[PDB]
C-alpha cells in the first residue's frame, strides 16, 4: 500500500485519515476496530484536579471559593463532610468522605455494586478455586 | 499400539498378556478405561469416530461421529485426548482440527455438547481432577495449561505460554505431572499457579501419554449395570448424569423398544457373519480361519472345507488366497470370480469414511465428484447424483456437486475447480477476520494461516509475508532450535538424521 494508506484485513488500502472515522471504509471492519480508535483519554496529573466540564485545577486553586470551572465542583460542596451526613450518601456498609462529596466501601471479603453504595458476596468457591 | 493398530492389557505383575482388539483400528489416537461399568473407550481419527467396547473385546458400538454443535461449527477431524467421569456420566475428548475444540459427550451417547471453543489451537491433553469437579488440558501451539468447571463456565491459567509442546497431563494432590515433546521430558508443577516446577526424568524417545496409578484416581462409586448387566441383553452404559444406565447393541444391530424392554436384531451384511447367541457379527474371512471368534465357538465349526490361506486372509473356493480389500471391489481377483460373487456382494457396506457406487464398489467420500472415474461403473460422477448430493455434516458444497471442507472456503485457493467456494462479495465481511490468538493474516489478500505456519519455509499464503520477516521472529527459549536460514524447529529434531 502507499504510505499514504491504511491496511485492511480483507486485503485494502485506503486513506489512513479514513482510520476511526466511524464509517465501514473497510467491511472487515478492520478499519474500526474498538482497541485500534479506543484511547485513554481522561487524565490530568497528579498535581490537579479534574471537573465534569472537561477542565483540570490545581489543588491549591480547587476550593479557592470561587469558579474555576464551569460546573463549580472545584466549589460546589468543597471541605463538606458528607458521610458526616446521613440522608446524603445512603450506602450499605461504610462511607468515607473525600475532600469534596463522598465515596463508599464494602466490608472485608465482600464486594461493590455498580450503584456504588450496594454490597455483595463473593462466592469464592466459583470464583477462586486456588 | 500404532504400529502394529493393537490393544492389549497386561496385568501389573507382568504375568499375563493378552491382545483385546486387533481389528478396525485404522488411527487410535487415545484410550480411557472404566471402572464402575467395566468398559474401554477409545479414538480413531481415520474413521473419525468414538468407540466403546468390553474390556475383553467381545462387544463394540460406536457413540459419536459428525459434528458436536448441531451447527456444523466443529466436528471430529483429530480427536486426541479423552478423559473419563462416571458420577456424572460424562465422556469428555478433544480435537486439534481446524477448529480445535473440547467437547463432552454422556456415556450413552446421548448430550453431546462443546465445552471450550476459543483460544485453543492445538488440545493434545485432558484430564479431570476428582477431588473438585475440575477439568484441566494443555495446549501445544499457545503453551498452556488451563483449568475450568466441568461446564466451561470459569477459566483459569497455571501456565500462560511457556510449555513446548505439552502432550499428556495428569493429577495428584496439589500437583500436576505433564509429557513434553520438544524437550523430551516428564515434569511436575503445582495444579493452581505452577510453582515448585521441577524435571523428573528425560528420555530419548518421544514420552507420550502419562498416567498417576494409586487408588484414589479411580474413585469408588455402585455401578448402575451390576445386576445381571441390568437386564439389557448386549451393552449396558452409564446414563448422561451419572444415574441410571441404558441399554444398547453393537454397530450392526438395530436398536428397538418395546414395552418394558429393549430389543437389539441383528442387521449385518454380506461379507459377514453371525453368531447363534446373536452376539456378534464377523468377517466372513474369518468364519473358519482356526481361530473360535464368537464367545459360543460357532463360526469355527466342523462341517468346514480346508484352510489353505494364512490367518486373515480370503479364501476362494478353488483353494486360493486374496487380500479382503481384493472382495467385492467391481475388478476379479480370484479364479473363481468368488470375489466378486453376486451373493457376497448383493447386501454389501462399506466403511464410515467411504462411499458406495452401484457395482457395490467403495471409494474415499473425497473422490466422490472429483472429476475422474474412479468408480469403473461411472457411477460416482452421474452428473444427476452430483447434482442432488447432500454432503456430510461439517463440509461445505460446490454448484459442480463436489465438497470440500468448511475450513476451505473463503481463502485464496480454488479448490471446487470453479471460484464458488470463494466468493468474494461475501468472503470480505467481517466475518472470515483472522482469530487473533491462533490466526495470521497476509497483507494481499483475505487469508489467514495458522500461527504455526509463518516463517516454516513455505509460501502458506501466495503472498510470501509468512515468511519475509523472519529475522524477527524469536525461537520458544527452552525447547526449539535456531537454524541460520532464521528458522525455529523442535529441539527433538536436532541430531535425528533428517534435514
Ligand atoms: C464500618 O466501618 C467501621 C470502621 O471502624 C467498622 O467498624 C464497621 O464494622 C463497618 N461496618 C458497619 C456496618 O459499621
Ligand atoms: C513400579 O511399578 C510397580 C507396579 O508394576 C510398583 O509396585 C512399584 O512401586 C513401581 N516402582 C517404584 C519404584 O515405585
Ligand atoms: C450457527 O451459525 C450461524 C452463523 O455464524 C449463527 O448465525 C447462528 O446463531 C449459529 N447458531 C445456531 C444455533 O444457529
Ligand atoms: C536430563 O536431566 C538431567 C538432570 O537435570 C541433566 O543432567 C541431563 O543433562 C538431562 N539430559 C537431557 C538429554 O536433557
Ligand atoms: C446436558 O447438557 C447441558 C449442557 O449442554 C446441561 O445443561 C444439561 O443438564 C445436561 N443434561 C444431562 C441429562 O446431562
Ligand atoms: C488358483 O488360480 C489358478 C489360476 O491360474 C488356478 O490355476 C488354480 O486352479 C487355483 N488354485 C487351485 C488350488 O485350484
Ligand atoms: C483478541 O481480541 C479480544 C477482543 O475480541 C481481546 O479480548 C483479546 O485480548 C485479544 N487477544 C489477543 C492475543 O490480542
Ligand atoms: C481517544 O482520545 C481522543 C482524543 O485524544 C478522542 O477523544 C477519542 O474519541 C478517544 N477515543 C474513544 C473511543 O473514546
Ligand atoms: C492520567 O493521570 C494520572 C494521575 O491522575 C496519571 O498521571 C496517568 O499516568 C495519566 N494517564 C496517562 C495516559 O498518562
Ligand atoms: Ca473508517
Ligand atoms: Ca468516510
Ligand atoms: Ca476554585
Ligand atoms: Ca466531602
Ligand atoms: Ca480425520
Ligand atoms: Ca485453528
Ligand atoms: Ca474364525
Ligand atoms: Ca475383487
Ligand atoms: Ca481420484
Ligand atoms: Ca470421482
Ligand atoms: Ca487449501
Ligand atoms: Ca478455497
Ligand atoms: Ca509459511
Ligand atoms: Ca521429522
Ligand atoms: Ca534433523
Amino acid at each position: 500500500c502507499r504510505d499514504d494508506q491504511f491496511t485492511c484485513q480483507n486485503g485494502q488500502c485506503i486513506t489512513k485519515l479514513y482510520v476511526c472515522d466511524e464509517d465501514n471504509d473497510c467491511g472487515d471492519g478492520s478499519d474500526e476496530q474498538e482497541h485500534l480508535c479506543h484511547t485513554p483519554e481522561p487524565t490530568c496529573p497528579p498535581h490537579q484536579f479534574r471537573c465534569d466540564n472537561g477542565h483540570c485545577i490545581e489543588m491549591g486553586t480547587v476550593c479557592n471559593h470561587v469558579d474555576d470551572c464551569s460546573d463549580n465542583s472545584d466549589e460546589k460542596g468543597c471541605g463538606i463532610n458528607e458521610c458526616q451526613d446521613s440522608s446524603i450518601s445512603h450506602c450499605d456498609h461504610n462511607c468515607t468522605d473525600t475532600i469534596t462529596s463522598f465515596y463508599c466501601s464494602c466490608l472485608p471479603g465482600y464486594k461493590l455494586m455498580s450503584d456504588k453504595r450496594t454490597c455483595v458476596d463473593i462466592d469464592e468457591c466459583k470464583e477462586t478455586p486456588q | 499400539d500404532a504400529e502394529k493398530q493393537i490393544i492389549e492389557r497386561m496385568f501389573l505383575n507382568k504375568t499375563n498378556q493378552e491382545t483385546i482388539i486387533s481389528h478396525r483400528l485404522r488411527r487410535a489416537e487415545s484410550l480411557a478405561v472404566d471402572w464402575v461399568s467395566r468398559k474401554l473407550y477409545w479414538l480413531d481419527a481415520i474413521l473419525d469416530c468414538l468407540f466403546v467396547s468390553d474390556l475383553e473385546g467381545r462387544q463394540r458400538k460406536m457413540l459419536a461421529q459428525h459434528c458436536v454443535d448441531a451447527n456444523n461449527t466443529f466436528c471430529f477431524e483429530n480427536p486426541r485426548g479423552i478423559v473419563l467421569h462416571p458420577q456424572r456420566g460424562y465422556v469428555y475428548w478433544a480435537d486439534w482440527g481446524d477448529h480445535a475444540y473440547i467437547a463432552r459427550i454422556g456415556m450413552d451417547g446421548t448430550n453431546k455438547t462443546v465445552i471450550i471453543s476459543t483460544k485453543i489451537e492445538w488440545p493434545n491433553a485432558i484430564t479431570i481432577d476428582y477431588t473438585n469437579d475440575l477439568l484441566y488440558w494443555a495446549d501445544a501451539h499457545l503453551g498452556y495449561i488451563e483449568f475450568s468447571d466441568l461446564e466451561g463456565h470459569h477459566r483459569h491459567t497455571v501456565y500462560d505460554g511457556t510449555l513446548p509442546h505439552p502432550f499428556a497431563l495428569t493429577i495428584f494432590e496439589d500437583t500436576v505431572f505433564w509429557t513434553d515433546w520438544n524437550t523430551r521430558t516428564v515434569e511436575k508443577g503445582n495444579k493452581y499457579d505452577g510453582s515448585g516446577r521441577v524435571v523428573l526424568v528425560n528420555t530419548t524417545h518421544k514420552p507420550f501419554d502419562i498416567h498417576v496409578l494409586h487408588p484414589y484416581r479411580q474413585p469408588i462409586m455402585s455401578n448402575p449395570c451390576a445386576t445381571n448387566n441390568g437386564g439389557c441383553s448386549h451393552l449396558c452404559l452409564i446414563k448422561a448424569g451419572g444415574r441410571g444406565f441404558t441399554c444398547e447393541c453393537p454397530d450392526d444391530f438395530q436398536t428397538v423398544q418395546l414395552r418394558d424392554r429393549t430389543l437389539c436384531m441383528p442387521m449385518c451384511s454380506s461379507t459377514q457373519f453371525l453368531c447363534g447367541n446373536n452376539e456378534k457379527c464377523i468377517p466372513i474371512w474369518w468364519k473358519c480361519d482356526g481361530q473360535k471368534d464368537c464367545s459360543d465357538g460357532s463360526d469355527e465349526s466342523d462341517l468346514c472345507p480346508h484352510r489353505f490361506c494364512r490367518l486373515g486372509q480370503f479364501q476362494c473356493r478353488d483353494g486360493n488366497c486374496t487380500s479382503p480389500q481384493a472382495l467385492c471391489n467391481a475388478r476379479q481377483d480370484c479364479a473363481d470370480g468368488s470375489d466378486e460373487d453376486r451373493v457376497l456382494c448383493e447386501h454389501h457396506r462399506c466403511e464410515a469414511n467411504e462411499w458406495q457406487c452401484a457395482n457395490k464398489r467403495c471409494i474415499p467420500e473425497y473422490w466422490q465428484c472429483d472429476s475422474v472415474d474412479d468408480c469403473l461403473d461411472n457411477s460416482d460422477e452421474d452428473p444427476s447424483h452430483c447434482a442432488s448430493r447432500t454432503c456430510r455434516p461439517g463440509q461445505f458444497k460446490c454448484n459442480n456437486g463436489r465438497c470440500i471442507p468448511q475450513s476451505w472456503k473463503c481463502d485464496v485457493d480454488n479448490d471446487c475447480g470453479d471460484y464458488s467456494d470463494e466468493p468474494i462479495h461475501e468472503c470480505m465481511t467481517a466475518a472470515y477476520n483472522c482469530d487473533n490468538h491462533t490466526e495470521f493474516s497476509c497483507k494481499t489478500n483475505y487469508r489467514c494461516i495458522p500461527q504455526w505456519a509463518v516463517c516454516n519455509g513455505f509460501d502458506d499464503c501466495r503472498d510470501n509475508s509468512d515468511e519475509q520477516g523472519c529475522e524477527s521472529v524469536p525461537c520458544h527459549p527452552s525447547g526449539d532450535f535456531r537454524c541460520g536460514n532464521h528458522h525455529c524447529i523442535p529441539l527433538r529434531w536436532k541430531c535425528d538424521g533428517i534435514d
